[PDB]
């Protein structure tokens, strides 16, 4: 889930402050005029329409993104394993980890054993998978870079470290009301909020 | 660049409630001025009473409380005591520096009067060996703290040669002072009766030596 | 608990420098910085600045930016005031103070400076014993006259300081260009002259120390 | 301790120092991490986390925490404070409603935020129990020795303070806190920047047409949305977060055991939970044929078990398994 970690808006008191499209993820910024911002002393900007307010807000990974986070995957077939016990013959023991590919031995104990390949290639994982903590979902996640806001993957970071991401959150700033300092951020709660 | 103003002097009686105020020349005093109240007892003895308007320093009796009354900081002594007679200074913070008020001298009824203890000493002999003689008149434990000291050599009011210190406050809150009459080894040996007369709250005490 | 004990009072001729120490006791030096206040003879109390005993940065009041320099022997819980190129109108008393509780909570004893031109004269210490005749009461008053010294200060004790009760030491006063001080002590009539009573006087400026036992006149 | 504009501050929009931003009802353990704009914790200087510094005036007030109240639909329970930030164990609530008591005044602050507390598990409780299994919840710490993240905290912008703009008996008179930087001019033409001690105003007279400003950037702030930018620069002040979300194993849920009843290749199960429990199964044939249903109302259910087996998941109670030959 996102966090609309709003940078603190500019308030020019008499005249405009043009905004620029900073490279923050989903950097929504919209200049606003026609304010009279009550801040602790009543208003403070002495004009009345030239009072300008520039709201800016970008999307950022939550602190929970590091730890409580869904996780997509493109899943191929790989190679299956097993801790095969054989309490063999009179040997009476070997508990060894093996493979399935039909030329791999595993000389753990005394016996050499070749397994598979199995005929039952049903990977219960689908091609596309989402993963969450322990509950694994064979979900057709839309993709990195695309996820519709509100839908799953509104925030899409490659990894946790990745400062870049894709944040289609439909974050739309609105003008603050009646000459008061604040930042209307109108936004879909995450497609990670739903999906839980 | 701000001027803190305080009452000049206030007089009360033991058991009364008295209020001292602290006014700022720039505007009302507010909690961001962190009014402090400091007390000065005799002997250059300073202690802090209240800080941050109403925080009482630890070990300051509860009869002392601070507050903001109107547009000024105030110190109230509830049940003033004789021991509270001192100079109270207020301090106000102004974003980067402190400004102290002029202080309020507070007088509290109490301490029954006490007569002075007068002693006159003769010039010692090691000093008469210098061709000098100094008669020391010591006066201690008197209250109220105001006296008149008059010297009389041989029946005649000396009028030159004497020096009398200013009453200094002792610890018990009574006062002391000493007066010196310097003669010459010779002036000494000439005249015969020396006397230090101390006048205090109407009674007189004369201490005479005889050479 | 908290004691800020200051150096003793100095005399210095115009132009000199002085370092006034403030030794702190009872608190952790580091979490409470020091206020330096000037109480000038007439004028009342004035903030001279504050020193961050943690970082070491001083703030000076504008009146004090220049000849005044705050520093600290951190290590020994001492803060110090140094006034360089002493001006004659710097005679006054300087207090160190602890800033805490949104104000100042403890003040020191004060170190008084008397900026004044003059040489160095050692004091003459004279015993003051009672009149040659009688002197019979329940108690008895002896004295000690410390005459003609310069500059300040002198220290005076009775019996090395073991006799402090019943003592009145009288502030030094300037007379004919020299300071004179005196002290009295009162003890029971059985104590003296049975037991020895001694006046102890030190004048640091002249390295003079005098011990004068009060002897009976006959 | 920053001060911002609380939205429904008892009456209406005040400017409370405890103005609530970044409500996070995103964990599971009945807990919310909150940021006040007020920085409680140690005092102004050095002592005792359990004291209380908000802004009164331009000034702090670093005093005791005596009567904090976070609350929601019900009164919450504090967990710990550090910095601008408090952790508190709350129940669910449509809103969040915070406030201490200075002593002369209630002086609270309140805000909207959708809160819930699902515990981790197939049981949908409303509250953590005393017993049950432990399993990997998401939750915030008690502690402060914490660096796992840090939020930008650069300077404050200016702030209004018309207590400054007094009158010089005919002219409007500005002053300064402590030599702080007061940014000043009026609608008329007079001094145009203001980087000064206490100035006067030659030209204008009315207090209501002048720039009462406080560039007082000796201490940085949180970068609240309810902050005006310090226009000069992105000053330094990268500053940690205490209350990191951590992988605590909450003391957690457990649903009452089922009543297993045999039939021919069929599990009748008279069932009777405490709370809504997500039951589900997996017929282990390559035909999965699973089932899901939250059960809060007690219900006798059925499961056509096959020859090879079925498994059965009574809430976060462990999964069962069954031979139905």
């Amino acid at each position: 889930k996102y966090k609309t970690k709003v940078p603190s808006p500019v308030v020019k008191c008499c005249g405009a402050t043009q905004c620029t499209s900073k490279p923050h993820p989903d950097y929504q910024c919209q200049v606003f005029t026609g304010v009279y911002p009550f801040m602790w002393g009543g208003a403070y900007c002495f004009c009345d329409t030239e009072n300008t307010q520039m709201s800016e807000a970008y999307v950022e990974r939550s602190e929970e993104c590091s730890i409580d986070h869904a996780k997509a995957y493109k899943v191929h077939t790989g190679t299956v394993q097993a801790m095969v016990n054989i309490t063999y013959g009179s040997v009476s023991w070997r508990s060894a980890d093996v493979y399935v590919n039909g030329e791999t031995p595993a000389k753990i104990g005394d016996a050499k054993l070749i397994i598979g390949p199995l005929s039952s290639a049903w990977s219960p994982f689908d091609n596309k998978v989402v993963v969450y903590g322990h509950e694994v979902y064979n979900y057709d996640f839309p993709e990195y870079g695309t996820g519709k806001a509100g839908s799953f993957g509104d925030l899409q970071s490659r990894t946790s470290t990745s400062n870049d991401l894709y944040a289609n959150t439909n974050l739309k700033l609105q003008r603050p009301q009646a000459g008061i300092v604040h930042t209307p951020f109108t936004q879909a709660p995450s497609g990670f909020e739903r999906w839980k | 660049q701000a001027v803190v103003t305080q009452e000049s002097a206030l007089t009360t009686s033991p058991g009364e409630t008295v209020t001292l105020t602290c006014r700022s020349n720039i505007g009302a005093v507010t909690s961001s001025n962190c009014a402090n109240w400091v007390q000065e007892k005799p002997d250059h003895f300073f202690t802090g009473l209240i800080g941050d308007t109403n925080n009482r320093r630890s070990g300051v009796p509860a009869r002392f409380s601070g507050s903001l009354i109107g547009d000024k900081a105030a110190l109230t002594i509830t049940g003033a005591q004789t021991e509270d007679e001192a100079i109270y200074f207020c301090a106000l913070w102004y974003n980067n520096l402190w400004v102290f008020g002029g202080g309020t001298k507070l007088t509290v009824l109490g301490q029954p009067k006490s007569s002075p203890s007068v002693t006159l000493f003769p010039p010692s002999s090691e000093e008469l060996e210098t061709n000098k003689a100094t008669l020391v008149c010591t006066i201690t434990d008197f209250y109220p703290g105001v006296v008149t000291v008059d010297w009389k050599v041989d029946g005649t009011p000396v009028t030159q040669g004497m020096e009398t210190t200013q009453p200094s406050k002792q610890s018990n809150n009574k006062y002391m002072a000493s007066s010196y009459l310097t003669l010459t080894a010779r002036a000494w040996e000439r005249h015969s009766s020396y006397s230090c007369q101390v006048t205090h709250e109407g009674h007189t005490v004369e201490k005479s030596l005889s050479r | 608990q908290i004691q800020l004990v200051q150096s003793g009072r100095e005399v210095k001729n115009p132009g000199e420098t002085v370092k006034i120490s403030c030794k702190a006791s009872g608190y952790t030096f580091t979490e409470y910085p020091m206020l330096w206040v000037k109480q000038a003879p007439g004028k009342g109390f004035r903030w001279m600045g504050l020193i961050y005993t943690n970082t070491g940065e001083p703030t000076y009041a504008e009146e004090f930016k220049g000849r005044f320099v705050f520093s600290l022997e951190i290590s020994a819980s001492t803060a110090y005031l140094q006034i360089n190129n002493l001006t004659n109108e710097d005679t006054a008393t300087y207090f160190c103070v602890r800033d805490y509780f949104i104000s100042l909570d403890y003040w020191g004893q004060g170190t008084t400076l008397t900026v004044s031109s003059a040489k160095t004269t050692a004091p003459s210490v004279y015993p003051l014993a009672p009149v040659c005749g009688g002197t019979t009461g329940s108690s008895v008053t002896l004295g000690c006259l410390v005459k003609g010294y310069f500059p300040e200060p002198v220290t005076l004790t009775w019996n090395s300081g073991s006799l402090s009760s019943g003592v009145h030491t009288f502030p030094a006063l300037l007379q004919s260009g020299l300071y004179t001080l005196s002290s009295s002590v009162t003890v029971t009539s059985n104590t003296w002259p049975s037991q020895t009573i001694t006046c102890n006087v030190a004048h640091p400026a002249s390295s003079t120390k005098v011990d004068k036992k009060i002897e009976s006149r006959r | 301790p920053y001060i911002a504009d609380c939205p429904n501050c008892g009456h209406s929009r005040c400017d409370s120092p405890i103005a609530i931003e970044e409500v996070r009802g995103d964990a599971h353990a009945g807990v919310i991490r909150i940021q006040t704009s007020a920085m409680f914790g140690l005092k102004t200087d050095g002592v005792d986390l359990a004291y209380m510094s908000f802004m009164n005036g331009k000034t702090q007030k670093s005093i005791k925490i005596d009567n904090l109240h976070v609350r929601t639909s019900a009164p919450c329970s504090l967990v710990s404070h550090h910095g601008y930030y408090i952790l508190a164990q709350c129940p669910p609530g449509d809103t969040v409603t915070v406030g201490f008591h200075d002593g002369p005044n209630r002086h609270t602050c309140t805000v909207a935020h959708k809160v819930e507390f699902r515990p981790v598990g197939r049981e949908k409780y409303r509250h953590p129990p005393e017993h049950g299994v432990e399993l990997p919840c998401n939750r915030y710490t008690h502690k402060r020795a914490d660096q796992g993240h840090y939020v930008e905290m650069h300077q404050p912008g200016l702030v209004a303070d018309h207590s400054l703009l007094s009158i010089h008996s005919a002219k409007v008179k500005i002053t300064v806190p402590s030599g702080a930087q007061v940014k000043y001019y009026c609608k008329c033409p007079d001094v145009r920047e203001g980087i000064t001690s206490s100035d006067h105003t030659t030209t204008c007279t009315d207090v209501k047409q002048c720039r009462a400003y406080l560039i007082d950037n000796k201490k940085w702030v949180y970068n609240s949305g309810r902050l005006p930018r310090g226009e000069g620069d992105t000053f330094k002040g990268k500053l940690h977060v205490p209350f990191v979300p951590v992988k605590a194993k909450c003391i957690a849920t457990l649903a009452p055991e089922p009543l297993v009843e045999h039939k021919h290749r069929t599990l009748i199960l008279h069932l009777h939970p405490d709370h809504p429990t997500l039951l589900t199964t997996r017929s282990l044939g390559s035909d999965a044929n699973p089932t899901r249903q939250w059960i809060e109302r007690p219900t006798t259910v059925n499961f056509t078990v096959t020859g090879e087996g079925l498994e059965y998941t009574w809430g976060n109670h462990p999964p069962k398994r069954v031979w139905a030959q």
